[PDB]
């Protein structure tokens, strides 16, 4: 998912 | 059980962390507060098509998210979360944030938001088609601004808002509640020295929040029944990730 991505 | 040189680190950490991320400067905000939507521009406003403004304002907020998220990611405690929990966290506090960092770009004096450039009253926002929620987060806002919050207390107040045991979905519940105490020790901390503490009961109700946001992915449901290739095709994907279901 992108809160995934924008997390690591 | 944190120190006080431990609660004060934390304090120290929130608020640079918010410093960092706080995207608009607050003197930017006020230095723009002369800058108003004429009569004209705020018509223009109102004959926008709803899809056209729910897109625009679906860009303004995921630009704002975007900047809670890394505030989030640089808050100490925060990644030392699990990954789920994280999520968790961002997914129904993101918006809240949001929603209170931006009483910065509230002007009480003539009851004005800061959007696309200049100062513009609720009605500038009729085209949305959800005068209650807007008149809801005016007044909000308009609440907010008479507690004149410093950026320390934004931060302080901002990270408590995200860092909420009671959250649905949490895998360490228990986890979540130690970092929890320990920003609101951080966050009585800091307002003790500035003799602050006497906002602590002028703050809005719990649930206040929720519920404002609630609203919001309610609305974009209507939204969306009435658009729904619009959402699909030109909404940032973070924006429904978030709010769509
Ligand atoms: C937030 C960090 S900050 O540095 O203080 C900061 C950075 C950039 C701006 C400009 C900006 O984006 N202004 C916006 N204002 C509203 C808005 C709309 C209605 C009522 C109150 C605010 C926007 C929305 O689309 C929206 C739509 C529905 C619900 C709620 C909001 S976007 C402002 C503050």
């Amino acid at each position: 998912t992108l809160l995934q991505l924008l997390l690591g | 059980y944190a120190s006080l040189t431990e609660i004060e680190h934390l304090v120290q950490s929130v608020c640079k962390s918010y410093r960092e991320t706080c995207q608009l400067r607050l003197e930017d905000l006020l230095r723009q507060r002369s800058n108003i939507f004429s009569r004209e521009e705020v018509t223009g406003y109102q004959r926008k098509s709803m899809w056209e403004m729910w897109e625009r304002c679906a860009h303004h907020l995921t630009e704002a998210i975007q900047y809670v998220v890394e505030f989030a990611k640089r808050l100490s405690g925060f990644m030392e979360l699990c990954q789920n929990d994280q999520i968790v966290l961002l997914k129904a506090g993101a918006m809240e944030v949001v929603l209170v960092r931006m009483c910065r770009a509230y002007n009480a004096d003539n009851r004005t938001v800061f959007f696309e450039g200049k100062y513009g009253g609720m009605e500038l926002f009729r085209a949305l088609g959800c005068s209650e929620l807007i008149s809801s987060i005016f007044d909000f806002s308009h609440s907010l601004s008479a507690l004149h919050f410093s950026e320390d207390e934004i931060a302080l107040y901002t990270a408590l808002v995200l860092i909420n045991a009671h959250r649905p979905g949490l895998q360490e519940k228990r986890k979540v509640e130690q970092l929890q105490y320990n920003l609101e020790l951080a966050f009585h901390h800091h307002l003790s020295k500035t003799h602050r503490q006497s906002i602590l009961a002028k703050l809005p109700p719990k649930g206040k929040l929720r519920s404002l946001c609630s609203q919001h992915v309610e609305r974009l449901q209507i939204f969306q029944h009435l658009h729904p290739i619009v959402v699909q095709a030109a909404f940032p994907p973070l924006y429904k990730e978030l709010f769509s279901t």
